[PDB]
């Protein structure tokens, strides 16, 4: 193979994987903030539904 | 696959072949009682299947073509020889008597497989009940040691206790000097060799421990030499019988079932007579088997499958 | 005291589950649970749990004459002890005791306990309703409603008592 | 008794000796109590003095590794002059080690002790220093 | 048994399982728990014999155990929460009693004392479904409760799990027993791994299932029950020999197969949180696994001892035997690494 | 981890999004490699019940090979679902804080001082 | 919390350990697992009647139903210890060991 | 493994038992239905960490 | 079907009263027309309190006065 194809098939692979790297590290900080917080759409844990409640007027009105 | 737990669900139950036909019967007793003949005739009545006496080439007969496949591949062990040398240190004797109870058991599973499957009774030949009073001779005379003889007690344990004893079993008393003159008329070099003491002690362990534990788990017809000549007084003898004794009664379709699984599968079946218990009449070493296996991977048919060898000229291989 | 009377109605439920808990033998641990759950029903009754509590009487009741059966048939000895033959029984029959009455000793001075959870001391006539209910018992409607809403519940229920008898007739056929 | 693992850590090194040998030696008795429970319990004695005797046995077994652990260690951070440096916790475990085979009555478990205990009470120590983490937070 | 009776008794298992896995309400998970165990008891009593009916009360003793436990818990979230909703518990109180609950529903140590005994009285099919079937609905509770699990306690039963799970199999020669503490030791792998990402933990059950599936179908396929049953393999059926080596090396978390898999990916999410220690000595204490593993492959398939004679009959006789999935078992549990992406579809 | 995205869709294999994305072709290696893995479960399956295993069952082979073809693919299609759901949601949330993540200053070595180590 | 959860979870602790102790007899063992289930029955409907939460006031029948749907079970757990033996003791279920 | 079936087929199994503000026999309210109510539409959508 | 019928009235009749009354109890429910007075007793009984609703203004079938015309009506419980 010529010098040029290796060595622009090094930088081509030098490209994809610093791109990797990076976004591999974005993954690991986005996964920290959003365990820290839980404000993304990962980790949200199953809470009550509010569709369950009935609205109806009971039979006593303390309620 | 022919049988199994969807196809007894789908409506085959084994009492609807189960009819008063189904006796599976077994005519005992000592080398030439003149019984190997009468069992034929018990067959020949009755309307029923002649299995023969399980030798060392019983599964040879079975699986394959049937010819009599060598001896260093089946029991690796002889019965002339033992008959020349009982008291050898190689030990023929428990080999070939361990060998002979497999066969037995193999008899007796293709035995209860036909019953329960054809409605049809099998007439056999020394069952497995009455095989370990031959070991009790090998064991008075001294033929064989003492952890033999526990060996084959752990192995009769371990297989027995899964099967029912037969329903009519036919025992002949035939008298020692009347079995010798048939051997002596006979002319078999080999089978001369046998000595009295043996002959003597087969009948003994017959009348004090087979008898003794059979007759109240079958039924005993129990002739003398004369009158196990007559075809038809057995096989009537045999048809005017009340049958409550043994544990033919308490028999559903589920318990036969369960019976009928555990028959055909052979493996099964055979599991636990090669237990590995390290003794030394049967323990073949690793070299001497592994010759001996890759020998029998050469014999014509017995290298795959029963219907994928094209040494013996089957047919669409490729689509089964 | 006398406003105390679900927790002295709870007092001897304790006490009959250290009559029952030491094992003297199940004939005694039969009386004990039979004790203790008869009991049960003047604890729970007096919240409003008439049928609620009747179902843990009556199905107890069928309960320990079963295992009056068993334990006459299978489970039982020469000398049955009563609580008093085996020293390790009463040991621990007077500990459960005398650690009962220790916490009524500690619950009836302090008003308040700690064992892990926090407990009040004052009666627990406190914690009631102060509202009608109609013509109904509440509780009455809740299990008359095991008909209505609860449909897999019953299918459920109904499966697992099918299969608890034929896993019984598989377990006790012997072969 | 993680609180007694906070007030033995919660006193700085080479400063009070004789609490941080009683402290030490409160750990090692409460880990001999629990090896004694599991040794009644999985274990049955033949009698209840024989197995209060083997209760004692753990007891002060454990109890002797923990008070000439902690004693070695303390010691030997004061005459070193260098109070966070694991080589004190080393010749602090061997104590230890050496202590497990005198009352075992035995030698080379005494010498192995000294050896895998020396190693455990270093990396406790340099645990301690870097902050290394058993039991971590889920964090990413 | 009656075939009508075993598979509504099957069908009842799957059911509590199944109802364990899919609802909503803590009562209901209650009730699929007491199904389970209510029709997991014939399985153990299929034969019937005394090694059976004690294998069966110590496992009933066990789960009872368990049982209470886990309706003290939910009745505790009902006092702290006033409601039912399978998810996070609402007191560490009730979040440690019911993660005793579930550990004691797994074998778990130090509640591992029923394991190895019910594996070994009862048969091989009744075993595999215990050591598999039996692992699935107490890690759907753990996976659904995560939030309010204690990380030091799970983590202490998960590392004693494996600690003893490892040196429990070492001094066994019945294959039943080291399958047992072998389990032991896996639900330590999983429970690991559980509060820092549970795709993880149902990674490595389902290759565990996988595997556990292959060994004990290898055991029903040559009917063996011990090491030295085991050992006559290469002269009944060659290629079992291999089968067993290559499923061996895979449970013992050798590269390049595919029980290297889980271990490795939980190392992967063990050193993201900043701890080093804890899968290091896990990774150490695989090494007795691995051990006994290598035991079983040095008498099965890498030597030959020495067999006997009626072997002789067996080789005329094929297996007949329902082998049920067994080359896509093998094949799924040895050559799975090169698609280690796969666990995204756990996600 | 993700459970909170998966909990308006449930059950759903692969949802109506799912096919926005392209499918594996049907020459990929990884379903290549798992038509591999139905050869060699056909290979085993004539190897365990003693066939001749180059020739026996043509279409059992064959039924192996298209069976784990079959489910392989829609499990790739599920991995390449879920693993471009996790990019979408990652880079969403990246752009959804800017406060979260600052652009660092990306100096030259000239600036940057580093401190050499020589081997001698 | 009120002062009659004391004593009921008291209770629970107590048949708790009755059970998780011995006594080389099983049947009253098995009598703790169902003094168990008497103090979870009365625990919950406690709650519930405390609470007028009313539509789990069927929970409490349901669980004492499993109850005895786990206890009977042990019932016919218990005749094949004490039909194999002649008592039903524990030290006779030590065939296991091996 | 939460596997929704409940969602999936649309069925309703134990969704009713579930909290104390759901639908109930004869509408007999429960002594904590406005605190229950106002506690589940808080903490609905918001997740497990933000909620607590 | 009568032979099998006569055999089993002749060995077990409890049984067959037995199923007779159970599969008559199974199917007669849904072949008989007060099935709907059943459903219609049970939800015109007014346990709770039949709650009065704000006046928004346009509610025609809404009365203001029991003894309003609108609403619904009993009297078909009163005549059957
Ligand atoms: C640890 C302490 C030892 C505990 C086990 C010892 C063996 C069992 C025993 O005691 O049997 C006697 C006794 C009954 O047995 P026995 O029948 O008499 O059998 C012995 C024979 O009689 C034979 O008679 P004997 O007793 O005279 O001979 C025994 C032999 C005698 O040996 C010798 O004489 C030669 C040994 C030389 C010393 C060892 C050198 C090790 C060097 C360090 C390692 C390499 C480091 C390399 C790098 C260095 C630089 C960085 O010693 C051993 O076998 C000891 C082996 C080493 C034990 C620890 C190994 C842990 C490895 C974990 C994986 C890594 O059992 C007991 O007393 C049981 C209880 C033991 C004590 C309780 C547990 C103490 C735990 C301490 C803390 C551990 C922290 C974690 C350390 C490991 C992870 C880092
Ligand atoms: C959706 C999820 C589905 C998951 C798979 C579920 C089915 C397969 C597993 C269950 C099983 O054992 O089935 C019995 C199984 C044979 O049992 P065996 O013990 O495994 O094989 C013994 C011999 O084959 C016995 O030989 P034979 O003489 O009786 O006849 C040969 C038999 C002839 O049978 C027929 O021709 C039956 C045709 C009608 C079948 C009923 C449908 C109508 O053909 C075969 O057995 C060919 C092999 C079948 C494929 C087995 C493996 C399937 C895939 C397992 C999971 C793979 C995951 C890969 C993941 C990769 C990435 C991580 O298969 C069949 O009888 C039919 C297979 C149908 C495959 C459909 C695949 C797509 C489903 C959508
Ligand atoms: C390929 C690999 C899988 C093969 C499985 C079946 C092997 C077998 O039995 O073959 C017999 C057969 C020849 O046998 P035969 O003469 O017809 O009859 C059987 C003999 O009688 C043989 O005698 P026997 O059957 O009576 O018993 C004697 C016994 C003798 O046994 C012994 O002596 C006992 C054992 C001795 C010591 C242990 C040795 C090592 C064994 C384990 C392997 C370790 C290395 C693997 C990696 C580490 C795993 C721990 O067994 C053998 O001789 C069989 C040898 C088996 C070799 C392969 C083993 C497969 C499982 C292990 C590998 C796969 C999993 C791990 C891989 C991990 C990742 C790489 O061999 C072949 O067919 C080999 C393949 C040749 C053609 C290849 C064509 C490739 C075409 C590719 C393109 C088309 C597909 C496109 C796909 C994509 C579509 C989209
Ligand atoms: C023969 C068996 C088979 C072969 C096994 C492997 C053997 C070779 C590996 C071990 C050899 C000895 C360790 C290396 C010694 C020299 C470098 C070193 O680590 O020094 C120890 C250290 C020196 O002091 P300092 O540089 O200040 O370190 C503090 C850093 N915060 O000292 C200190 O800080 C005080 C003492 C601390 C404990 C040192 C020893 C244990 C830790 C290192 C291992
Ligand atoms: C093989 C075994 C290898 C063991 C390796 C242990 C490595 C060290 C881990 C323990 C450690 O140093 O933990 C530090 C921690 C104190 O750190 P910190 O959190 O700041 O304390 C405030 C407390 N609220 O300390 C604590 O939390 C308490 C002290 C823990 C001591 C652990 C050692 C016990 C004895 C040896 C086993
Ligand atoms: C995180 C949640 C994941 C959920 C995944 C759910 C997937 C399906 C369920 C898998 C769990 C195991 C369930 C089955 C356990 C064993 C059932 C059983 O005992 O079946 C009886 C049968 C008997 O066969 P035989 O050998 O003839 O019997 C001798 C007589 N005792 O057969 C046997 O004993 C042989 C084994 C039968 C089952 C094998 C197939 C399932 C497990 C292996 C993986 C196969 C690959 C495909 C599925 C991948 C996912 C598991
Ligand atoms: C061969 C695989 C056949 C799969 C058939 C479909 C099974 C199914 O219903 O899958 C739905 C499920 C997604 O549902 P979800 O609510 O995300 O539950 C998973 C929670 N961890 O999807 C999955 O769980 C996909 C992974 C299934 C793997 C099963 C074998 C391992
Ligand atoms: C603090 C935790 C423990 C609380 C209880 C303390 C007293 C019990 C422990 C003392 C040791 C003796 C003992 O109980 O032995 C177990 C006993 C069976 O012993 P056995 O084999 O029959 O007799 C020979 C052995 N002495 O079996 C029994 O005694 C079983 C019955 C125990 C019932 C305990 C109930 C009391 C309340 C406990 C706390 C709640
Ligand atoms: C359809 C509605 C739902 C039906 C199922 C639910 C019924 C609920 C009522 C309670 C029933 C509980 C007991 C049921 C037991 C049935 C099984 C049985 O007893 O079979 C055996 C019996 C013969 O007795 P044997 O076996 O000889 O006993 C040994 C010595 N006594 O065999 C018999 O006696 C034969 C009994 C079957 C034939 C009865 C036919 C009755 C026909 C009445 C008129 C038509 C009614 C319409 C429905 C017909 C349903 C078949
Ligand atoms: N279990 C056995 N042990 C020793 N010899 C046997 C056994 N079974 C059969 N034989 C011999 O088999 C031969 C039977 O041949 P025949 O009676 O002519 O069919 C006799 O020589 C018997 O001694």
């Amino acid at each position: 193979d010529a010098p040029e194809k290796n060595y622009e098939r090094t930088m081509a692979i030098l490209q994809i994987e610093s791109e990797k790297a990076e976004l591999r590290l974005k993954e690991l900080e986005v996964r920290r903030l959003m365990r820290a917080k839980g404000d993304g759409p990962w980790f949200q844990y199953p809470t009550i539904d509010k569709a369950l409640i009935d609205h109806s007027p009971k039979a006593t009105p303390d309620n | 696959l022919q049988y199994g737990p969807l196809a007894y669900i789908l409506g085959e139950k084994t009492t609807k072949k189960m009819t008063e036909n189904s006796k599976l019967i077994t005519v005992d007793g000592n080398i030439c009682s003149g019984k190997s003949k009468l069992a034929k005739e018990v067959a020949e009545k009755l309307g029923l299947k002649h299995f023969p006496e399980a030798g060392i080439h019983y599964a040879d007969s079975t699986t394959g073509d049937g010819k009599p496949l060598p001896v260093r591949f089946s029991g690796n062990c002889s019965l002339e020889k033992f008959y020349d040398d009982p008291k050898s240190n190689d030990g023929n004797s428990y080999r070939l008597q361990a060998w002979l109870y497999a066969s037995r058991l193999l008899q007796y599973a293709d035995a209860l497989e036909h019953l329960l499957s054809t409605g049809q009774g099998v007439v056999l030949e020394r069952s497995i009940y009455s095989d370990f009073v031959f070991l009790e001779a090998m064991y008075r005379q001294g033929f064989i040691r003492k952890q033999c003889v526990d060996h084959y007690n752990q192995v009769k344990k371990v297989t027995v206790c899964e099967y029912l004893p037969p329903h009519v079993v036919i025992y002949v008393d035939v008298p020692v000097s009347e079995v010798q003159s048939r051997i002596q008329k006979k002319g078999n070099p080999h089978e001369m060799k046998i000595t009295s003491a043996y002959l003597q002690d087969i009948e003994n362990v017959y009348k004090g421990t087979f008898l003794p534990e059979m007759s109240e788990k079958c039924e005993v017809l129990q002739y003398s030499a004369w009158e196990a000549e007559d075809a038809e007084k057995v096989v009537e003898d045999i048809q005017y019988l009340k049958y409550d004794k043994g544990p033919w009664l308490d028999q559903d379709d589920r318990k036969l079932h369960n019976l009928r699984m555990l028959v055909q599968d052979k493996l099964e079946v055979l599991n636990y007579t090669s237990i590995p218990v390290f003794l030394p009449e049967v323990t073949i070493g690793a070299h001497q088997s592994d010759r001996v296996f890759q020998e029998f991977t050469e014999l014509p048919g017995r290298k795959y499958r029963a219907g994928y060898n094209e040494d013996v000229g089957d047919k669409w291989i490729w689509l089964k | 005291m006398m406003t105390y009377i679900v927790f002295i109605l709870s007092i001897i439920f304790v006490m009959g589950f250290v009559g029952f808990s030491s094992k003297p033998s199940p004939i005694y641990g039969g009386l004990g649970l039979i004790v203790s759950g008869g009991v049960g029903c003047g604890i729970v009754l007096n919240f409003g749990g008439s049928f609620l509590g009747l179902m843990v009487f009556l199905i107890y009741l069928g309960g320990m004459m079963v295992v009056f059966g068993y334990t006459t048939a299978m489970a039982t000895e020469q000398y049955p002890e009563v609580w008093v033959s085996n020293k390790v029984v009463l040991g621990t029959f007077i500990t459960g005791l005398l650690m009962e009455f220790l916490m009524v000793y500690y619950v009836l001075k302090d008003k308040e306990v700690e064992i892990v959870f926090k407990f009040n001391g004052m009666g627990d006539w406190v914690i009631y309703d102060t509202g009608d209910s109609g013509f109904f018992s509440e509780e009455a409607m809740g299990i008359a409603a095991l008909y209505s809403y609860g449909t897999w519940l019953v299918i459920v229920t109904g499966w697992s008592l099918l299969i608890g008898v034929v896993v019984i007739m598989e377990i006790t056929r012997g072969n | 008794a993680k609180t007694l693992l906070h007030q033995y850590w919660d006193i700085p090194e080479g400063t009070e000796c004789h609490r941080k040998t009683y402290a030490a030696t409160s750990i090692g008795g409460a880990s001999g109590l629990v090896v004694s429970a599991y040794s009644v319990a999985l274990k049955t004695p033949t009698s209840f003095l024989e197995g209060v005797a083997r209760t004692g046995r753990y007891t002060f077994t454990a109890a002797a590794i923990g008070a000439i652990f902690g004693l070695t260690s303390c010691i030997s951070a004061q005459v070193r002059e260098k109070p966070d440096d694991p080589l004190n916790y080393l010749i602090g475990g061997c104590a230890g080690g050496l202590t497990l085979g005198a009352r075992t009555r035995s030698y080379g478990i005494g010498a192995a002790a000294c050896a895998y205990m020396g190693l455990t009470a270093a990396l406790v120590k340099m645990g301690q220093l870097e902050g290394w983490k058993v039991f971590a937070e889920p964090k990413v | 048994m009656n075939p009508i009776i075993l598979i509504i008794i099957l069908m009842t298992v799957m059911l509590g399982t199944i109802i364990v896995m899919i609802s909503t309400h803590w009562l209901l998970i209650w009730i699929g728990f007491e199904m389970n165990m209510l029709a997991i008891i014939p399985i153990m009593m299929k034969k019937h014999n005394p090694r059976a009916t004690e294998a069966s009360t110590k496992y009933f003793l066990t789960q009872s155990t368990a049982s209470m436990l886990l309706m003290m818990a939910i009745i505790i979230n009902l006092m702290f929460s006033g409601q039912w909703t399978v998810m996070k518990l609402f007191n560490p109180m009730a979040s440690m009693l019911m993660t005793m609950a579930l550990a004691m529903k797994l074998g778990m140590a130090p509640f591992h004392f029923w394991v190895p005994e019910v594996t070994q009285g009862i048969p091989l099919s009744s075993g595999l479904i215990l050591l598999t079937w039996q692992k699935l609905a107490p890690m759907s509770v753990l996976y659904q409760i995560l939030p309010s699990i204690n990380l030091d306690l799970i983590l202490t039963l998960s590392i004693l799990s494996i600690t003893i799970g490892g040196w429990g199999g070492l001094n066994q020669t019945q294959l039943r027993k080291i399958m047992a503490y072998s389990s032991i030791a896996h639900m330590g792998w999983m429970t690991a791994v559980l509060l820092y990402n549970p795709t993880m933990t149902l990674l490595n059950l389902i290759i565990y299932i996988i595997m556990t599936s292959t060994m004990f179908t290898l055991f029903m396929a040559n009917s063996t029950t011990t090491t030295l049953s085991l050992s006559h393999t290469w002269n009944k059926a060659p290629i079992m020999t291999i089968l067993v080596l290559i499923t061996l090396l895979s449970m013992g978390g050798l590269p390049p197969l595919s029980g290297f898999m889980p271990k490795w990916m939980i190392i992967q999410e063990m050193t993201k949180n900043d701890s080093i220690i804890l899968p290091t000595l896990m990774a150490i204490t695989a090494l007795l696994n691995l051990y006994f593993y290598m035991r079983l492959t040095y008498s099965t398939a890498l030597t030959m001892f020495p067999s006997t004679n009626n072997m002789k009959m067996k080789w005329q006789f094929p297996t007949t035997k329902r082998m049920t999935l067994l080359p896509t078992m093998t094949v799924l549990s040895t050559m799975l690494l090169p698609l280690t992406p796969i666990l995204s579809i756990l996600e | 981890m993700m459970t909170g995205r998966q909990a308006r869709a449930p059950l759903q294999f692969l949802p109506d999004e799912a096919r926005s994305l392209p499918p594996p072709k049907l020459t990929d290696p990884r379903l290549a490699y798992i038509g591999f893995l139905g050869y060699c479960s056909g290979l085993i399956d004539n190897a365990i019940r003693r066939r001749p295993v180059l020739s026996a069952g043509l279409h059992r082979q064959f039924l192996y090979i298209t069976s784990f073809v079959f489910v392989g693919y829609y499990l790739l299609k599920r991995q390449d679902y879920m693993y471009a759901v996790r990019d979408h949601d990652m880079f969403s949330y990246i752009k959804s804080h800017p406060e979260d993540f600052p652009e660092k200053d990306k100096k030259t070595y000239r600036e940057v001082f580093e401190e050499f180590h020589p081997v001698r | 919390m009120s002062l009659v959860y004391m004593n009921i979870m008291m209770a629970f602790t107590v048949s708790l350990t009755g059970l998780l102790m011995y006594r080389s007899h099983l049947m009253s063992s098995l009598l703790c697992l169902e003094g168990m289930m008497l103090s979870l029955f009365i625990l919950a409907t406690l709650m519930i009647l405390n609470s007028h939460f009313t539509l789990a006031s069927m929970m409490p029948i349901i669980l004492l139903v499993f109850a005895a749907c786990e206890a009977a079970l042990g019932l016919s757990l218990l005749v094949m210890v004490s039909n194999t033996y002649g008592t039903d003791y524990v030290q006779n279920l030590n065939l296991l060991q091996c | 493994p939460f596997f929704d079936v409940q969602k999936k087929l649309g069925v309703d199994l134990d969704h009713w038992m579930t909290i104390q503000s759901a639908e109930q026999p004869h509408r007999i309210p429960a002594r904590c239905h406005a605190f229950e109510k106002e506690w589940i539409e808080c903490a609905h959508g918001i997740g497990s960490i933000r909620a607590e | 079907v009568a032979a099998f019928l006569k055999n089993v009235w002749a060995k077990e009749p409890v049984l067959v009263a037995s199923f007779a009354i159970a599969g008559l109890a199974v199917i007669l429910p849904t072949l008989s027309p007060y099935t709907k007075y059943s459903l219609m007793i049970n939800r015109a009984t007014p346990y709770n309190y039949p709650v009065p609703l704000r006046d928004d203004g346009n509610m025609p079938d809404v009365p203001s006065h029991p003894q309003d015309p609108q609403g619904p009506s009993l009297e078909w419980l009163k005549r059957l």
